RNA sequence: GAGGUAAAGCGAAUGAUUAGAAGUCUUGGGCUUAACUUAUUCUCAAACUUUAAAUAUGUAAGAAGUCCUUGUUGCUUAAUUGAACGUGGACAAUUGAAUGAAGAGCUUUUAGUGGGCCAUUUUUGGUAAGCAGAACUGGCGAUGCGGGAUGA
RNA sequence: CCUAAGGGGGACUCAUGGAGAACAGAAAUCUCCAGUAGAACAAAAGGGUAAAAGUCCCCUUGAUUUUGAUUUUCAGUGUGAA
RNA sequence: GGUUGCGGCCAUAUCUAGCAGAAAGCACCGUUCCCCGUUCGAUCAACCGUAGUUAAGCUGCUAAGAGCAAUACCGAGUAGUGUAGUGGGAGACCAUACGCGAAACUAUUGUGCUGCAAUCU
RNA sequence: GCGGGGUGGAGCAGCCUGGUAGCUCGUCGGGCUCAUAACCCGAAGGUCGUCGGUUCAAAUCCGGCCCCCGCAACCA
């Protein structure tokens, strides 16, 4: 057909993923990985520095930080939460080349869960990364390759998407 | 701001990659591995199980490997099986150990070793390997050969495997990649490795999905439908395909439709063929008029 | 300029030669090959220097870049 | 102080061919050594199991042992006032065919066609080789090649 | 077959290096000043290089060979496949390039010597040296004779 | 100097740059793209290496036993190493 | 002629930017009970071939395209170099005799070839 | 050719054997005194000569360079 209104070039989310970085460990980072686990119903994963600095206080090697991939429904609802705090409200800034994009929440009790005092409160951050079908091709095994001009993502298209599947505006 | 890249001196001095391995279809550090012989085993090769496998089909070649490139002793496809009678899931366990059986039971009837290495004919899903008649030739060898595909235990390569040794193959492996093994005790579950050999697998999913989902049953099981083939009726299929395996394993082509001329024929009216030097020098003056 | 690198000839040990170029300035074409090229809209300035047309590569930045150029 | 390692001086004579870097192409591989085979020796850099010295890059000798990744060779080495038969093991991948060999083998076999040719035909042929000789007498017409003079040119300076 | 010196190259990688010019200012100064990017421009490398000689250097040019048949084995092959060494048969002075060959092969035993030096060419240190240190060949030493008046 | 920095298998891809994400900035962690090696490989320098020889995971002790053959230095002795 | 599996040589095959592609094949593509692997069925595993799509992969074509490869009354018998002389020149160096002989440059051409097996409007 | 030194305003530690710059005096603020000194309570002040390198980490370990003070320079 040779033509961009086919449907295997529907743009979909591929993954958020939802990172708090604190810069220390033990209670913190216990603290927060419990509330991606709640939030995302999830275990996630604890990153590393990767070098020591004193001006952060952060030493090479050492848990510090926190995340967790969502990919599939539960990636649109943790989304569609994330933008009810943002008041389906972005801008252009926030989109990046390739055509994907995220923003942060400063408190998880405003996505709807409850305060515990044995978490505390937590700031995050999203990004979603969005795709069309046929993005296997990049990474399989065998015969990988990459993907076409016209089927690559761009921040055009993905705020026109966004703007007009969630019914929200995109700040120049 | 920051140095554009793609540079012409970048390319001069770029080395592309193997051909094959630039299409990420050859392993060149497995396939030395694999194919090289002992120098003082002189002309004697090295013979590969090729297993592979597409979105619809299981390649199973016997090949051997020479200068001007690798010659194919016989091959097997799962496109084959309705012959066999097996007609729905050419990508199941269960297809991939019919293959493996076919291709053994062709290979050994090419070499003359039929009678002799007739494999394991009551099937019960125990890990044996063919062992060799006194007094007599030494089984056909050949070594597994599953490309770029992941090791894991319960993957179809291995399947193929199970039916080609099973056949009369005689091809060197350990039992702890099958369905059916277990890590903590290291042993074998041969009744689970003869329930994937039968479509066991496939049958407990159609008998779980028509009792609890019917309507997904229906979408996903419509051949077995149409056809009238119950849960109850899949491991008569498989073992009738391997007897009938066992009684007839030669290779039939399928008869061609049209002959070379036609298909050569009927693809040249879609290859756009080059220009010629003067066509592109005409565009090229044409495009400076244009630009005046 | 003849006498000025004269002058210059005795501050260096041993024995050097004054030759007058054909060619035009520092480029390294003779002087009516230049005219040649510079009338044919083969030529463009680049500061202290020029810069030539090719019949290589792409032809519309050819064509962008030499604008009186004369296609022959 | 002086340094004489048994790699020292080989930066480019053990370096890989430009844009010829990795992999061994399988041909290396498959290609079949007997007892009495005549082989080149040239050491792979990217091989540094069964290396050749330094010496035997280049050199040429006879096959006298197969085993199962290598071959040995026999190569004479000038030491003093004779050679030294020497025996070296090599992987494959230092080795290769001599090619003069295989024109020599031709060689035989046309020499054996010629001659049963000519003892069916009831003659003898020759089969010695011969250098190139003086050429023989000839005529040179001059139809459309009328000679045309030449001179020495003037000299001209272009700078 | 092998090689990386001579030469060459640097709008080719590494490193060195003169000059403008067009952009970029989102990046730091005072229309600039430097930086950055792009296309250019002058000049270089014993311990840089895509390329790459000449001289020098490895190997072969058959009888211990070639072809046909099929013997041995505990090695090798799925094998009746090979591998190595063979029986029997055939191929004869062009037995498979040139030129030469006071013949070829083999052994024992023992002397002196283990300060060198010179010339052409290549070449290192040094301002240089009838200086000091290497390479190949020829010499002197060990050698008179004709010439260079005289002179290793 | 190293029980792994030795052996085997597997998965992955490095320097760097560009564009994006609460606190967060030149430097924290998260995302995608480009990336012939511009990284890494104990230690000098040269050579070698990209579905690896680099990084990470799993299992290990062939860094074992017997005594011959060979290469370099070379007298074709010894030692060292291979 | 197209395509797939396994290849040989390993850019005439690579790279950028467009376009086109019937049949089959390949592919993307659907699903998670089972073997299996994940922070995540994304990759890896398995199941269906059933709901779809040539959009991408893949193949071909286009570009005074980059790169690569090849050629030459291109440069140049130049640079360099073996041998020779009681040759020239204060010397650095140069010519001649008998030989060998580059690279850059310039211009033009090309842009995978192919083995085994299977299959196809 | 060597050897030591280079750290708050001054004179010195810390080096060695990497993870914190310590001492006395001085400077500044307040107090006591009619005032000053002494005395009392407080506070600042050395990115370690400099350019690099290694190291997760440099005053420290590893080179070049700059300044200061010294030792050796013999047989005729
Ligand atoms: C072209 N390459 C040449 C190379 O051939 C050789 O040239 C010699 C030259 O040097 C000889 O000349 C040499 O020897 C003579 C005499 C003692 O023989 C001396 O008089 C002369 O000064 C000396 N240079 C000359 N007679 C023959 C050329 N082939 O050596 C010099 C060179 C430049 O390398």
């Amino acid at each position: 057909s040779d033509k961009s209104q086919n449907v295997m070039r529907e743009l979909r989310i591929e993954k958020l993923v939802l990172n708090i970085c604190v810069g220390e460990s033990g209670d913190r980072l216990t603290r927060a990985a419990k509330v991606l686990e709640q939030l995302s119903g999830q275990t996630p994963v604890q990153s590393k520095a990767r070098y020591t600095v004193r001006t952060f206080g952060i030493r090479r090697n050492e848990k510090i930080a926190v995340h967790v991939t969502v990919r599939g429904p539960k990636a649109e609802e943790i989304l569609e939460r994330g933008l009810k705090v943002k008041e389906y409200q972005l801008r252009s800034k926030n989109f990046s080349a390739t055509g994907n994009f995220g923003f942060g929440i400063d408190e998880h009790i405003d996505l709807g869960i409850k305060y515990d005092p044995s978490i505390g409160i937590y700031g995050m951050d999203f990004y979603v990364v969005m795709g069309r079908a046929g993005a296997r091709v990049t990474r399989r095994k065998r015969a990988r390759s990459t993907i076409g001009n016209s089927h690559k993502t761009n921040k055009e298209d993905t705020i026109q998407w966004f703007k007009t599947r969630y019914d929200a505006e995109v700040l120049d | 701001m920051q140095k554009e890249f793609r540079t012409s001196a970048y390319h001069s001095r770029f080395q592309t990659p193997f051909r094959r391995r630039q299409e990420g279809k050859t392993d060149y550090y497995q396939r030395k591995r694999l194919v090289t012989q002992h120098k003082a085993k002189y002309n004697s090769p090295k013979y590969r199980l090729v297993v592979r496998f597409t979105n619809k089909d299981i390649i199973a070649q016997i090949v051997s490997a020479h200068i001007t490139g690798d010659v194919v002793f016989t091959a097997a496809y799962a496109h084959e099986l309705p012959r066999y009678g097996i007609k729905y899931g050419l990508t199941n366990w269960s297809a991939a150990y019919a293959v493996g059986l076919l291709v053994a039971r062709r290979a050994l009837q090419k070499l003359g070793l039929d009678e002799t290495y007739t494999g394991v004919e009551e099937v019960e899903g125990e890990f044996e390997l063919t062992e060799a008649v006194e007094d007599g030739p030494r089984p056909f060898k050949v070594f597994l050969d599953i490309g770029l595909q992941r090791t894991t235990t319960g993957a179809r390569v291995f399947g193929v495997l199970k039916g080609a040794s099973d056949g009369g193959l005689y091809v060197p492996h350990s039992p702890n990649r099958f369905p059916g093994w277990d890590i903590e005790a290291e042993e074998l579950d041969a009744e689970l490795l003869r329930k994937y050999i039968f479509g066991g697998h496939v049958a407990e999913y159609m008998e779980e999905l028509l009792d609890d989902d019917e309507e997904k049953y229906k979408s996903i099981f419509k051949n077995y439908i149409e056809e009238e083939i119950e849960s109850e009726d899949v491991e008569e299929i498989y073992a009738n395909a391997h007897e009938a395996i066992r009684a007839d394993p030669s290779f039939k082509p399928t008869e061609k439709k049209f002959t070379k001329e036609q298909y050569k024929a009927e693809s040249k009216k879609y290859r756009q063929q080059k220009l010629t030097r003067a066509e592109r020098q005409a565009k090229v003056a044409k495009k400076i008029a244009e630009f005046k | 300029v003849i006498e000025g690198l004269r002058r210059a000839r005795y501050k260096f040990p041993g024995q050097q030669k004054i030759i007058i170029s054909k060619k035009w300035g520092f480029t390294p074409l003779n002087r009516d090959e230049y005219i040649a090229k510079k009338t044919n809209g083969e030529v463009i300035d680049d500061g202290a220097y020029v810069k030539f047309l090719s019949r290589k590569g792409n032809l519309e930045a050819n064509l962008q870049q030499f604008p009186n150029y004369q296609y022959s | 102080g002086k340094s004489r390692g048994y790699r020292s001086g080989t930066r480019y004579a053990f370096q890989r061919d430009f844009k010829k870097h990795g992999a061994i192409p399988l041909s290396t591989y498959l290609k079949v050594y007997k007892v009495g085979d005549i082989v080149d020796i040239k050491a792979n850099g990217s091989i540094q199991k069964g290396m050749p010295h330094k010496y035997y890059h280049g050199k040429t000798g006879i096959v006298y042992n197969v085993t199962k990744s290598s071959v040995g060779v026999i190569i004479n080495k000038v030491v003093g006032n004779r050679y030294i038969e020497k025996r070296v093991n090599l992987r494959v991948e230092h080795v290769k065919h001599s090619a003069c060999r295989q024109e020599f083998l031709n060689r035989v076999k046309s020499n054996a066609a010629k001659k049963r040719e000519a003892k069916a035909n009831g003659e003898t042929v020759y089969l010695k080789r011969q250098a190139a000789k003086p050429r023989g007498s000839r005529i040179i017409s001059t139809e459309g090649n009328i000679p045309q003079t030449l001179a020495p040119v003037a000299y001209e300076t272009f700078i």
